[PDB]
């Protein structure tokens, strides 16, 4: 009942949570802008940085900076949002590998829709059409990988499917544990190791 | 909700023991129990009787219902249905565990009616994904359910659930 | 308070803090100390001084000091081991 | 890059998502809030610039400055939110008392927020009952025996049962005893509940 | 597998040559005039017939005799990776037939033919000869041939043949006695007979010079190598085994 849960991610919905620690580690990751005029005492970091100069930047500066109109910079999608990409994973999603191309994916291309690109729409359908594609070989996985390993299962999928993995072994587990009548003992809590 | 909880539900159904102790009404917050006589049957929830049976109080009776040839027939309807049958049981599976591991002594063919059990268990979760596999690939915001019984939703009901949450963000992130 | 009833506490460099010598695994003293206790004295001697000097005015630039900001030279401490080579 | 040591907490964090409870990274909050300082003193001469002087071109740096210390601002809190989720976990999983090698983990204002923590939760069950309350910390798993048998894992001392009985918790001894009564040493792991 | 980039780059930089020598090898520290020597090889000369017959090549040969652990089989390496039909070859690992060619038979008909060796599939591309100094001079007589002429004579199988082998030859060799020694004459430290010498176009001493000034950069750079990680990838990961990660006919992030 009363176990530890961290803050649930809202990378998916209008805003990330802002308490969410996934939410503040997929917003780190950078996204390509360029810049729409010039920023004086920024080349220390990138002397001004020059108008019309192309950055990478993280996603929550991206997201401060820009506005419907593009006075500070204007945004790139990442390669792996672009359309080449998207006729990749429409071919098959269950063997693209989300982790190296996340490991945030559907968390950071949902927050992308947010800098109205005119490819929202196929971004959007992009994300809907790669989880409903890669749903039942995730519901399988987790729920018939049973007492082994499952780091070969577990590689190439991105943290919300790893969450639902989890969430799908925690099932077959209390089922089990259930079956063999293993769930009848009470037990020392995890902070018994210490 | 865990399986453990589903149990604790289960437990609450009644089932026939006789007693080899003789005891008055005796009545619990949740409903009068008894007179206990020797010898002859009575009806009482399971928890009370699986407790009886361990301190050796009583002798269980199998549920109507627990007899290979009515068993055979559901386990046979279940198999030719393509949605889920009614269950003789809204908690079947863990009546079963129950009453055959504490009282497989007094009930017979225990073999058959835990492989018929299973028989129908294992129907029953291939439908249930069938289910959740349509539901994600038709895009559906509804499904019927109706004769599913508590366990067999829990089973897989918290990973479904959360599927179809992040499934609606992601189909609904172009609202505004 | 006698000298020898002062408690002792060890500077966690990593940490960058003081932890009690009943937190460390640190041994206890005794009179006849051991060959690394010799070292720890003026090793210790100086692990004080050092992180004092660090955080007076000789601390870090800082490293979003800018040059506009931190338009003004400021000291940066140097170990014997970095000296020589390219640094002569 | 501005915001990289706000990482550091946050990763370290993230990194043991088990619900333990690291050591208080003490310095790291300490720099993060000098990299606002400096963030925020920039950011005063360049807006008195840009004012007074009245300098437009400095604004887009204004932003940059004013987002980033946003950012660092997010970064702490959420730190310091999570570890009060698993300081409040504690509670619940061990008990009141915490073990001395986690406690110098705590900061010391973390262990008054989990002593307000405690007080209040004390507060709230006995609020419940007519009178001595209801101690919601028990009854965590369905019940099953009113007795249960308990095996004695360390040398615990004496331990009463009724008003004037009570069991010597000497190791590997036994004891057939009422599951409410042992719940919660056998959640501290002082006994072993022995059939399954 | 347009042009105005490249356009601009050669109009705007001066020098371009300097900055794509030393952008060439990254990873390694200095060796500036064998990066410089390195571009020329990779860039080629130009291939002049003459009204006569008489023939100058266009490939330059490069060698380079150093001390262990001076980078040479990285430069060679780097080469192999970035040059088109770039062909790896080692001293001991190879035979003058590998080299040049071999008699199969054609397992569909049966009968024997000709295969090509090392030197003829790098024609119009490079062969990178690691540990040149451990091969075996009757292996070595085959690159005479190649290096002089840009061809291989056979006479195998049912064909006396002349193939073209217009390679350019990257040579990595260490002195005899391992390191190269002061007290010696060059032509004494390298252990290879002037005639062969005589094909290489031009020939580098690389020492390991033990100055504490060049020690402290290329350590350095060496360390900031080792630390640096892949942007896909988690701070504790170890490197993957490969796989069929290529899933379209065609470059999807270009
Ligand atoms: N100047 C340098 N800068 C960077 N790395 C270097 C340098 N010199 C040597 N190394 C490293 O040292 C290692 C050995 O280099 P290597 O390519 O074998 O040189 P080598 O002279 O060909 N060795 P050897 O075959 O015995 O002569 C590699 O990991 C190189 O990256
Ligand atoms: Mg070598």
């Amino acid at each position: 009942s009363e176990a530890y849960f961290r803050v649930e991610s809202g990378a998916l919905g209008p805003e990330e949570n802002f308490l969410s620690l996934d939410d503040i580690l997929m917003s780190h990751e950078k996204l390509p802008v360029r810049t729409e005029t010039a920023m004086p005492r920024l080349g220390a970091f990138f002397n001004a940085v020059p108008q019309g100069s192309k950055l990478e930047l993280p996603l929550w500066l991206a997201k401060g900076l820009f506005d419907n109109k593009r006075r500070i910079l204007s945004v790139e999608l990442p390669k792996i949002y672009q359309e080449g990409w998207r006729t990749v994973f429409s071919a098959d999603p269950n063997v693209v590998d989300l982790h190296k191309m996340g490991p945030h994916f559907y968390g950071f291309g949902s927050q992308l829709l947010h800098f109205d690109s005119p490819e929202n729409a196929d971004i959007s359908q992009s994300l809907l059409q790669t989880f409903i594609g890669r749903f039942r070989r995730i519901m399988d996985s987790s729920q018939n990988a049973y007492n082994e390993d499952t780091s070969a299962l577990v590689a190439r999928l991105d943290e919300m499917e790893r969450g639902l993995f989890q969430t799908g072994q925690k099932g077959l587990n209390d089922f089990q544990c259930w079956e063999k009548g293993q769930a009848s003992q009470i037990t020392a809590s995890n902070l018994v190791q210490n | 909700m865990d399986a453990a909880e589903v149990e604790f539900l289960a437990e609450k159904e009644l089932v026939t023991i006789i007693p080899n102790f003789s005891l008055d009404k005796i009545y619990l917050i949740g409903g009068d129990l008894g007179p206990f006589n020797p010898g002859l049957p009575v009806e009482v929830p399971l928890w009370l009787a699986i407790n009886l049976k361990q301190r050796q109080k009583c002798r269980l009776l199998p549920p109507e219902w627990m007899d290979v040839e009515k068993l055979e027939k559901m386990r046979d309807h279940e198999r030719k249905e393509e949605t889920f049958t009614p269950m003789p049981s809204p908690y079947y599976m863990e009546l079963t565990k129950l009453l055959l591991n504490h009282a497989s002594d007094n009930i017979p063919k225990a073999d058959e009616i835990r492989t018929l059990v299973k028989d129908m268990w294992d129907t029953r979760i291939a439908k249930l994904r069938v289910s959740a596999d349509s539901f994600v690939r038709q895009q559906e915001a509804h499904a019927k359910l109706d004769n599913l019984t508590l366990m067999e939703i829990n089973t897989s009901g918290t990973f479904l659930t959360q599927a179809l949450n992040h499934m609606y963000k992601l189909r609904t992130n172009l609202q505004p | 308070i006698g000298a020898f009833d002062i408690p002792r506490f060890v500077y966690n460099s990593e940490r960058k803090k003081f932890l009690p010598l009943l937190m460390t695994n640190h041994p206890a003293p005794n009179l006849f100390g051991t060959p690394r206790d010799k070292a720890e004295m003026f090793r210790e001697r100086y692990t004080i001084l050092h992180q004092r000097t660090h955080r007076h005015e000789l601390f870090t630039p800082p490293v979003i000091g800018s040059h506009p900001d931190e338009s003004g030279s400021k000291f940066q401490l140097k170990t014997i081991e970095t000296l020589l080579g390219s640094t002569t | 890059m501005f915001c990289e040591k706000a990482m550091e907490l946050i990763r370290e964090l993230h990194r043991a998502p088990e619900g333990q409870l690291p050591a208080f990274n003490e310095d790291g909050l300490r720099q993060v809030l000098e990299e606002m300082k400096a963030l925020y003193e920039q950011n005063q001469s360049d807006v008195n610039e840009a004012k007074s002087g009245g300098r437009s071109d400095l604004i887009p740096t204004i932003k940059f400055r004013h987002c980033s210390l946003l950012r660092n601002r997010r970064c702490t809190v959420a730190y310091l939110y999570d570890r009060l989720l698993r300081i409040r976990a504690l509670r619940w999983e061990y008990g009141s008392v915490l073990p001395n090698a986690l406690r110098f983990h705590m900061a010391a204002e973390e262990m008054e927020w989990f002593n307000n923590y405690k007080r209040s939760l004390a507060t709230y069950m006995r609020s419940l009952g007519g009178d001595e309350g209801l101690d919601i910390t028990q009854d965590m798993k369905p019940p099953k025996s009113l007795y249960i048998e308990v095996r004695c894992l360390k040398d615990y001392g004496e331990f009463e049962v009724d008003d004037g009985t009570s069991v010597l918790l000497k190791k590997n001894s036994q004891h057939f005893l009422p599951r409410w009564k042992c719940e919660q040493l056998i959640r501290q792991g002082v006994l072993e509940h022995i059939l399954s | 597998d347009i042009a105005k980039i490249k356009k601009f780059s050669k109009t705007r930089s001066k020098d371009i040559f300097d900055q794509l020598a030393k952008s060439l090898a990254p990873s390694i520290h200095g060796h500036d005039y064998v990066k410089k020597a390195i571009l020329c090889l990779l860039l080629g000369g130009v291939e002049r017939d003459l009204e006569n017959g008489s023939h100058i090549r266009g490939d330059i040969n490069i060698l380079l005799i150093g001390d262990p652990s001076v980078a040479k089989s990285q430069l060679l390496r780097y080469v192999l990776c970035t040059a088109p039909r770039a062909i790896p070859t080692t001293g001991r690992g190879s035979s003058g037939v590998g080299l040049t060619a071999a008699v199969t038979t054609d397992q569909e008909t049966g009968e024997r033919r000709l295969e090509a060796g090392a030197m003829v599939l790098a024609d119009r591309g490079v062969v990178c000869i690691d540990e040149f100094d451990k091969m075996s001079d009757m292996d070595r007589t085959a690159i005479h041939e190649v290096m002089e002429q840009g061809r291989v004579t056979i006479a195998k199988a049912g064909i006396h043949a002349r193939l073209n082998a217009r390679c350019s030859v990257l040579a990595a060799a260490n002195p005899v006695y391992g390191r190269y020694d002061q007290y010696k004459t060059p032509m004494e430290n390298i252990g290879l007979q002037d005639s062969l010498l005589s094909r290489f176009d031009l020939l580098f001493i690389m020492l390991d010079q033990m100055d504490p000034e060049q020690d402290r950069e290329i350590s350095d750079h060496v360390l900031r190598m080792h630390r640096y990680r892949a942007p896909g990838e988690q701070d504790g990961d170890a490197m993957p085994l490969g796989s069929a990660v290529d899933i379209l006919a065609t470059d999807d992030p270009n």
